[PDB]
C-alpha cells in the first residue's frame, strides 16, 4: 500500500520534531572585541578658531 | 595699526585712476601724508609695547624703522621722477605700484607679532625688489645681479622656515610675547647648534655678513636709484631686526656660537673699509661702506648687551639715512655724466657749489662726526665691545681711521681739483635734487636733538 510521491513533493522543505538541544555556538567562535566608544554630544564652535599659525579665524 | 596699512593699500587705486600727468604729484603728497600718520607710533612707553591687536604690535624698536620706511617713499618717488620721463604711463604706474607694494610689505613685516607671518612678509619683500632691479635697470648685468640677490637670500632663509615650524611644534606658539615670556635655555647639543645656525643664518645673509656679501655690490650697482635707496636704507635692516627679535630663544648657546660671526664681522669691517679706498666706482664704494657699517651692527647684536642694542638701533637708522643720501648724490652725478666713474668727472665744486655742500655734509655724517647719531651708535657699540674684550678697540679704531680716509677720498676726488675739460653738459642743479638732499639730511640733524627716539627698547 505504498503511494509513489508526485512531482514537486520530495523537494519540499519540511519541519522536524526532535529532542536534540539546539547548539548554542556551533562555530566555536571567541568573544567579539569591544566596539569603539562612539562618543556623542552637541557641537560647539572651535576654540579660538583654526589655531593655524597666525590665523585668528 | 590699520590706520597705516589701509591708506598704503588705498595708494594703489589712487595711483591707477590718476591722470597721466599727475601721478607723481598725488603719490608724493599722499606718501608724505602717510608719514605724518606714522609719527604717532613713536610715542612708546617704558612698559611692554603698543599691542594693537592679535596680529600687529609696535615696540620702540619697530617705531623708528616704521617711520623711516614710511618717510623713504616720497624720496624714492622724487628720485625716480628723473629717469622715468620717457616712460609710458602704464609702466610708470607699475613702477609706483611696485614701490607701494614694497612699502606695504615692509610695514606689515616690522610689526608681525607672530614669527611665521614675519617670515612670510620677510620673503614677500623679495619679489617687488627683484622686479624693480631686473626691469628698470640700465646695465646688462642687472639679470645676474637679480639672480644673485634672489638666491643668496633664499638659500639662507629656507632652513629658517623649517626651524620655525619645528619651534612651533615643540614650544607650541610662535607669538613673540609668548616666546619671550616662556623662553627656556638651549642645551649644548648638536641639534641645538644646528637650530641656532638655521635661525641665525637667514638673517646674517641679508645683513650681510662678510663672506656672504657678494650679492650686495651687484644689487646696489645694477639697480635703479629707488631700488638702491630701498636696499641700502630699509632692506638691510630686516636682517638685524630679525636677529634682535630672535636672539631671545638662542641663549645661552650664543655665548660661544657667536665667535665665528664675531671674528668674521670684526675682520670684514677692516677688509671692506680697505676695499673702499681702491675703488673705480662710486656706487660700489657706497655699497662696500654699507657692508662695513652692517658688519659693525652684526658685532653689536652678537655682543648682546643693552648698550650694544641701543647703539645697533641708532646705527641702523643713521646708516639708512646716510646711505640713501649718498646714493642720491651719486645718481645726480651719473645723470649728467652718464658714465658712473669716480675720476671721469672732477672739480664739480667749482660748477655746482650747493651740491658740493651736500656732498660735504653727507661725507661728514658718514665719517661719524659728533654729535650726529652716526657717532652715537658707533660709540655705544665701541664701548660695549670694549667691555666684551679690551682688544677690540684696535680693530674698531682701524676701521674708524679707514672710514675717514675713504669718505674724504670720495669727497676730494669728485669735488676738489681742476674740472675735466671735455665735459660741457653739467647743467645747474635742479630744485628737485636740492630738495631731495635737504629732506635727506634735515631729519638726521633733527634726530641728533632727541636721541631717545631711536635708541631702542633698552633705553
Ligand atoms: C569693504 C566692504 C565691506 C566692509 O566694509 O566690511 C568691513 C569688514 C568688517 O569685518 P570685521 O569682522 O568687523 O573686522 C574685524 C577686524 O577687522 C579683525 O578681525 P580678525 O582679526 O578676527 O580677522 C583677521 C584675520 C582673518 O581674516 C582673513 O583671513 C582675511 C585676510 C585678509 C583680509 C583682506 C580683506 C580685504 C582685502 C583687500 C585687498 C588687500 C590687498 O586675518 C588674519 O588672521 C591675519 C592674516 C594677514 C594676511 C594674511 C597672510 C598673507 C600675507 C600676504 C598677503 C598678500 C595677499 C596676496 C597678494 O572689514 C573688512 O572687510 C575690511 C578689511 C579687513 C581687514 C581685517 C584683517 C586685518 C589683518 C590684515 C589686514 C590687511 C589689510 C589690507 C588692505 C585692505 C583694504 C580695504
Ligand atoms: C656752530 C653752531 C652754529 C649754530 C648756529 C645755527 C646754525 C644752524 C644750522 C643747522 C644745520 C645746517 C643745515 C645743513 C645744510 C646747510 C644749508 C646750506 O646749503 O648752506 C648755504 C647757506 C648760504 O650760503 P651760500 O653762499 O648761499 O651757498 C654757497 C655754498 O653752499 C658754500 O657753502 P659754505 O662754504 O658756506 O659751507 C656751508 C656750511 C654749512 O653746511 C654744513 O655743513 C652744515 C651742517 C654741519 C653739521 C655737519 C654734520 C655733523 C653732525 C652735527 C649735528 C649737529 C646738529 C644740531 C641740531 C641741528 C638742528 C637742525 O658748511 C660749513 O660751514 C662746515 C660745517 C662743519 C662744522 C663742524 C662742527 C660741527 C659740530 C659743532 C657743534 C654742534 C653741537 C654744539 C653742542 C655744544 C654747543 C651748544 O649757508 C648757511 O646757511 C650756513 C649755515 C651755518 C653753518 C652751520 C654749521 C654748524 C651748525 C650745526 C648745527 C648747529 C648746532 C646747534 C648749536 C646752537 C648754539
Ligand atoms: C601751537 C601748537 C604747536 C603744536 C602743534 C602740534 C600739531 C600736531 C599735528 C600733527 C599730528 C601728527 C599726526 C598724528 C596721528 C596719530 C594720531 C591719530 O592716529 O589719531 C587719530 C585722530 O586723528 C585726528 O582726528 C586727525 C588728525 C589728522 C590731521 C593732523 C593735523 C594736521 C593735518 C594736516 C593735513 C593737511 C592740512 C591741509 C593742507 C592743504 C585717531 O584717534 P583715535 O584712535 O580715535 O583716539 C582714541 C583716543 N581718544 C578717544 C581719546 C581720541
Ligand atoms: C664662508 C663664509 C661664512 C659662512 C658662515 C660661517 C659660520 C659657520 C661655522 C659654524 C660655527 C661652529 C660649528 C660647530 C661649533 C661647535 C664647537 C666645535 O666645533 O668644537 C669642537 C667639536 O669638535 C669638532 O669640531 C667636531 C666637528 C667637526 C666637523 C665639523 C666641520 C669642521 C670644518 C668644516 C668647515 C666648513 C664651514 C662652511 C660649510 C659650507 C669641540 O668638541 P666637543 O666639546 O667634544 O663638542 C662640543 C659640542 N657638544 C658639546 C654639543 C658635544
Ligand atoms: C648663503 C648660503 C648660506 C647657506 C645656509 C645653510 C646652512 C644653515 C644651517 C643648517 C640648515 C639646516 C638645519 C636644520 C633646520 C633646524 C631644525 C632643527 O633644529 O631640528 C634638529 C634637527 O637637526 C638636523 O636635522 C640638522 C641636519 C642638517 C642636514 C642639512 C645639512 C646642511 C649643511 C650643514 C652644514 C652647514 C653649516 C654651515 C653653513 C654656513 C653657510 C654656508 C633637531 O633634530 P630632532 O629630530 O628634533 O632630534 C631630537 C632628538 N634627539
Amino acid at each position: 500500500g505504498w503511494v509513489r510521491p508526485d512531482l514537486g513533493e520530495l523537494s519540499k522543505v519540511t519541519k522536524v520534531k526532535t529532542d536534540r538541544p539546539l547548539p548554542e555556538n556551533p562555530y566555536h567562535s571567541r568573544a567579539r572585541p569591544e566596539p569603539n566608544p562612539e562618543a556623542e554630544g552637541d557641537l560647539k564652535p572651535a576654540k579660538h578658531g583654526s589655531r593655524l599659525f597666525f590665523w585668528t579665524m | 595699526m590699520l590706520k597705516i596699512i589701509i591708506p598704503t593699500t588705498m595708494l594703489l587705486p589712487m595711483t591707477w585712476m590718476s591722470k597721466h600727468n599727475m601721478i607723481w604729484i598725488n603719490a608724493t603728497v599722499h606718501s608724505l601724508l602717510i608719514s605724518l600718520i606714522s609719527l604717532s607710533l613713536l610715542n612708546q612707553l617704558g612698559e611692554n609695547s603698543l599691542n594693537f591687536s592679535l596680529t600687529f604690535f609696535s615696540d620702540s624698536l619697530s617705531a623708528p624703522l616704521l617711520v623711516l620706511t614710511t618717510w623713504l617713499l616720497p624720496l624714492m618717488l622724487m628720485a625716480s621722477q628723473s629717469h622715468l620721463s620717457k616712460e609710458t604711463t602704464t609702466r610708470k604706474k607699475l613702477y609706483i605700484t611696485m614701490l607701494i607694494l614694497l612699502q606695504l610689505f615692509l610695514i606689515m613685516t616690522f610689526t608681525a607679532t607672530e614669527l611665521i607671518l614675519f617670515y612670510i612678509l620677510f620673503e614677500a619683500t623679495l619679489v617687488p625688489t627683484l622686479i624693480i632691479i631686473t626691469r628698470w635697470g640700465n646695465q646688462t648685468e642687472r639679470l645676474n645681479a637679480g639672480l644673485y640677490f634672489l638666491f643668496y637670500t633664499l638659500a639662507g632663509s629656507l632652513p629658517l622656515l623649517v626651524a620655525l615650524v619645528y619651534i612651533q611644534n615643540t614650544t607650541g606658539s610662535l607669538n613673540f610675547l609668548i616666546i619671550h615670556y616662556w623662553s627656556h635655555p638651549l642645551s649644548n647639543s648638536w641639534s641645538n647648534i644646528f637650530m641656532w645656525l638655521a635661525c641665525i643664518m637667514a638673517f646674517m645673509v641679508k645683513m650681510p655678513l662678510y663672506g656672504l656679501h657678494l650679492w650686495l655690490p651687484k644689487a646696489h650697482v645694477e639697480a635703479p636709484i629707488a631700488g638702491s635707496m630701498v636696499l641700502a636704507a630699509v632692506l638691510l635692516k630686516l636682517g638685524g631686526y630679525g636677529m634682535m627679535r630672535i636672539t631671545t630663544i638662542l641663549n645661552p648657546l650664543t655665548n660661544y656660537m657667536a665667535y665665528p660671526f664675531l671674528m668674521l664681522s670684526m675682520w670684514g669691517m677692516i677688509m671692506t673699509s680697505s676695499i673702499c679706498l681702491r675703488q673705480t666706482d662710486l656706487k660700489s664704494l657706497i655699497a662696500y661702506s654699507s657692508v662695513s657699517h652692517m658688519a659693525l651692527v652684526i658685532v653689536a647684536i652678537m655682543i648682546q648687551t643693552p648698550w650694544s642694542f641701543m647703539g645697533a638701533t641708532a646705527l641702523m637708522i643713521a646708516h639708512g639715512l646716510t646711505s640713501s643720501m649718498l646714493f642720491c648724490l651719486a645718481n645726480t652725478n651719473y645723470e649728467r655724466v652718464h658714465s658712473r666713474t669716480m675720476i671721469l668727472a672732477r672739480g664739480l665744486q667749482t660748477l655746482l657749489p650747493l651740491m658740493a655742500t651736500w656732498w660735504l655734509v653727507a661725507s661728514l655724517t658718514n665719517l661719524a662726526l659728533p654729535p650726529s647719531i652716526n657717532l652715537i651708535g658707533e660709540l655705544f657699540i665701541i664701548t660695549a665691545s670694549f667691555s666684551w674684550s679690551n682688544i677690540t678697540i684696535i680693530l674698531m679704531g682701524m676701521n674708524m681711521m679707514i672710514t675717514a680716509l675713504y669718505s674724504l677720498y670720495m669727497l676730494i676726488t669728485t669735488q676738489r681739483g681742476k674740472y675735466t675739460h671735455h665735459i660741457n653738459n653739467i647743467k645747474p642743479s635742479f630744485t628737485r635734487e636740492n630738495a631731495l638732499m635737504a629732506l635727506h639730511i634735515l631729519p638726521l640733524l633733527l634726530l641728533t636733538l632727541n636721541p631717545k627716539m631711536i635708541l631702542g627698547p633698552l633705553y
